[PDB]
C-alpha cells in the first residue's frame, strides 16, 4: 500500500515546517503538491514541485510558503513563514502526475492523512 | 508502417481470422453433438452440409461489403 | 494535431520558479494533455488473445478419446499465444515494470497452459482407447470426465471474472 | 531499463610523460531491472519446458499425441529464441 505520512507542528503563536514522507512507491517522476482545506469544505492549492524542481505556487501564498523535495528520501517539505490567523486549516500532502490539472485536486491519485495547523493571536 | 488505429486492412484481417476461428468452432460443435449429446439420444451431417454452403456464402457477402464500403 | 495514437485533449498554461545552482529563474510552462487511442490494441492484441483463450477452452467439449486431436490443439494454441505475445510486445517501449497489456497477455498465456494441463489430467484417467461407437446405449464406454464437465464451467467463468476485473480496473 | 545505484566524483592528475594533466571523472553505476525479462523471456521458456514434461504422463502407445507435443514444444522454443534474438 502507498502511504504519505505527514509531520509537523499544529500550534504556533511565527514559522513552521510541514514535512511529508512517501512510502510504497517512488515519486521521482510525479508532481508532489500541498493543498489546504479550511473549515467549510473547500480545498485550496498551495504549492507543487515537478521532476524538474520547478515550483508552482498559488496566488494566495506566493512568496510566503516554499516547497522543496528530497528525491533521494522521496519526501516533500513545505516551509511556512509569516503565518496569520486565517491560515488555520488542514494541510494535505498529494502526489500524482498532473493530467488536466497541476492546480486541481482531481489530478492527484495519492493523498496524505493531513495535518491540522492552528494560529492564535 | 505503424499507424496505431483501426484501418481497412485491420478489418479484413480480423474478419478472416474470425472466419477460420468459426470454422474450428464449427467442428468442435459437430464433435460435441456427436459424442456429447449422442449417448443421451439413444444430425452432424446436416451441420456439415449447412456449413459447406453458409461459410463460402457468408465470406462472399463479407468480401462484397468490404469491397463496396471502402472502394 | 499531427497525432496518430494520441488525442490532444487540451492545454494547461502556467508559470513557476526554478531554484538552480546558479540562481532562481522564472519558467513559463505549458502542459499538453494526451490520451492514447485503444482501438488498435483492442483489434490487434486483446481480442485475438481472447479468441485464442476461447479456443483453448473449446478443447473441453471434445471427447476425451481424441487424444492426438486435443494434444495438438492445446500445444498449437500455446504456440499461437506465443506468437501473439511476441507480436504484441514488439510494439512497446523497453520499460522494466509490467504494463497492463503485459499482465493481460501473461494471464491468457497461463490460461492456455492450464487448459493443456487440464487435458493431460483428463487423459490420465481415461480407461478405454476407443470412443463411443455411435449405435450403443452405454461393451463398455468411457464416461464423460468430471474434470472436463466442471472445467467447462470453471475456465470460462474464471476468464470472464478476470476480464471484468481487468476492464474495470483500467477503464 | 536501469536505475542509478550510485554516482561518484574523482579528481586526479594523469601523469603523462610530458607532464601531469588534470582530470575529473563522474561515474554512474547502473543496475538493470528484470521486470522486463521475468515476463517477456523467462516465464514463457519455463512454462514451455514444463509443458514438454506432459508427454511423460501420456501412454507410450499414443505416438501421435506425444510426438506432436514434443516437437511443437521444440518449435515454440525455437520461435521464442529467434524472435527474442530479433527484438533484443
Ligand atoms: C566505476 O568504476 C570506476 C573504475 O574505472 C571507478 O573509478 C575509480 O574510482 C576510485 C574511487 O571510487 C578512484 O580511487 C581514488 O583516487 C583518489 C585520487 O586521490 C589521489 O590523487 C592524487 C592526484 O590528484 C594522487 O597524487 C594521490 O595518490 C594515488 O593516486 C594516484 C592517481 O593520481 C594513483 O596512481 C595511486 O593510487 C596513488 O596511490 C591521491 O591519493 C584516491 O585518493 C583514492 O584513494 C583513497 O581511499 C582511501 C579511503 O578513502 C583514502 O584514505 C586514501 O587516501 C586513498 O588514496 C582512490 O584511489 C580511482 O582513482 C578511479 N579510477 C579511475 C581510472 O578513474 C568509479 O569509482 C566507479 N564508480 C561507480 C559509481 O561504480
Ligand atoms: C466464453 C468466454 C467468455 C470470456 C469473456 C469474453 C468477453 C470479451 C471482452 C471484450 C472486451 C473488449 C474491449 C473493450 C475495451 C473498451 C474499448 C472501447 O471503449 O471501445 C472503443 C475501442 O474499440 C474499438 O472501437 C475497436 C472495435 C473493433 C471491433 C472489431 C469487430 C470484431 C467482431 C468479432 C467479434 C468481437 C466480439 C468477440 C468477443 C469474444 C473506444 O474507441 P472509440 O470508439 O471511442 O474511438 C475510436 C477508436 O479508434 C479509438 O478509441
Ligand atoms: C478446475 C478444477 C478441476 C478439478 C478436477 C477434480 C475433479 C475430481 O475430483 O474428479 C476426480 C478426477 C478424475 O475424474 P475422472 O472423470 O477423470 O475419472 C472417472 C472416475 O474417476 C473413474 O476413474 C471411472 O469411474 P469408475 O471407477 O469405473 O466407476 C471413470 O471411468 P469409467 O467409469 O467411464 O470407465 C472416469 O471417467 O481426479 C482428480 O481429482 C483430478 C486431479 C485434480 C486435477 C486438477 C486439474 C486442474
Ligand atoms: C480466379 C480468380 C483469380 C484472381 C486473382 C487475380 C486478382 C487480380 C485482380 C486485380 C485487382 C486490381 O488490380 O484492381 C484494381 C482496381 C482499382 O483500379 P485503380 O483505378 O485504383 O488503379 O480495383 C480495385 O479497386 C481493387 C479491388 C481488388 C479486387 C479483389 C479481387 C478479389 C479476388 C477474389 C479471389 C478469389
Ligand atoms: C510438473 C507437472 C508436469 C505436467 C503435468 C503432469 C501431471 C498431470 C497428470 C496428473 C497425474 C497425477 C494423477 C494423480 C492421481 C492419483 O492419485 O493416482
Amino acid at each position: 500500500q502507498v502511504q504519505l505520512q505527514e509531520s509537523g507542528g499544529g500550534l504556533v503563536q511565527g514559522s513552521l515546517r510541514v514535512s511529508c514522507a512517501a512510502s510504497g512507491r517512488t515519486f521521482t517522476t510525479y508532481i508532489m503538491a500541498w493543498f489546504r482545506q479550511a473549515p467549510g469544505k473547500e480545498r485550496e492549492f498551495l504549492a507543487a514541485m515537478d521532476q524538474g524542481r520547478i515550483q508552482y505556487y498559488g496566488d494566495s501564498v506566493r512568496g510566503r510558503f516554499t516547497i522543496s523535495r528530497d528525491y533521494a528520501k522521496n519526501s516533500v517539505d513545505l516551509q511556512l513563514d509569516g503565518l496569520r490567523p486565517e491560515d488555520t486549516a488542514v494541510y494535505y500532502c498529494a502526489a500524482g502526475a498532473g493530467f488536466w490539472g497541476l492546480r486541481t485536486a482531481s489530478s492527484y491519485h495519492y493523498w496524505g492523512q493531513g495535518t491540522q495547523v492552528t494560529v492564535s493571536s | 508502417p505503424k499507424i496505431p488505429y483501426v484501418k481497412a486492412i485491420d478489418m479484413y484481417l480480423m474478419g478472416c481470422f474470425v472466419f477460420v476461428f468459426l470454422a474450428l468452432l464449427e467442428y468442435a460443435f459437430v464433435n460435441y453433438i456427436f459424442f456429447g449429446r449422442g449417448p443421451q439420444r439413444q444430425d452432424v451431417n446436416a451441420i456439415d452440409r449447412w456449413s459447406r454452403i453458409v461459410f463460402p456464402f457468408t465470406f462472399s457477402l463479407f468480401n462484397l461489403v468490404y469491397w463496396l464500403y471502402y472502394v | 494535431s499531427r497525432l496518430n495514437q494520441y488525442d490532444l485533449l487540451g492545454q494547461t498554461v502556467d508559470s513557476g520558479i526554478v531554484q538552480s545552482s546558479t540562481g532562481e529563474y522564472v519558467v513559463m510552462t505549458t502542459h499538453f494533455h494526451l490520451k492514447r487511442k485503444i482501438g488498435y490494441f483492442v483489434i490487434q492484441t486483446y481480442l485475438p488473445c481472447i479468441m485464442t483463450v476461447i479456443l483453448s477452452q473449446v478443447s473441453f467439449w471434445l471427447n476425451r478419446e481424441s487424444v492426438p486431436a486435443r494434444t495438438v490443439f492445446g500445444v498449437t494454441t500455446v504456440l499461437t499465444m506465443t506468437t501473439l505475445s511476441i507480436s504484441a510486445r514488439n510494439s512497446l517501449p523497453k520499460v522494466a515494470y509490467a504494463t497492463a497489456m503485459d499482465w493481460f497477455i501473461a494471464v491468457c498465456y497461463a490460461f492456455v497452459f492450464s487448459a493443456l494441463i487440464e487435458f493431460a489430467t483428463v487423459n490420465y484417467f481415461t480407461k478405454r482407447g476407443y470412443a463411443w461407437d455411435g449405435k450403443s446405449v452405454v461393451k463398455t464406454f468411457n464416461s464423460v470426465s468430471k474434470i472436463d464437465r466442471l472445467s467447462r464451467i470453471a475456465f470460462p467463468l474464471l476468464f470472464g471474472i478476470f476480464n471484468l476485473v481487468y476492464w474495470a480496473t483500467y477503464l | 531499463q536501469f536505475s542509478i545505484v550510485e554516482h561518484r566524483l574523482v579528481s586526479r592528475n594523469v601523469v603523462f610523460a610530458t607532464g601531469a594533466y588534470p582530470r575529473l571523472s563522474l561515474s554512474f553505476r547502473l543496475k538493470r531491472n528484470i521486470g522486463y525479462f521475468i515476463l517477456q523471456t523467462y516465464m514463457p521458456s519455463i512454462l514451455i519446458t514444463i509443458l514438454s514434461w506432459v508427454s511423460f504422463w501420456i501412454n507410450y502407445d499414443a505416438s501421435a499425441a506425444r510426438v506432436a507435443l514434443g516437437i511443437t514444444t521444440v518449435l515454440t522454443m525455437t520461435t521464442i529464441n529467434t524472435h527474442l534474438r530479433e527484438t533484443l
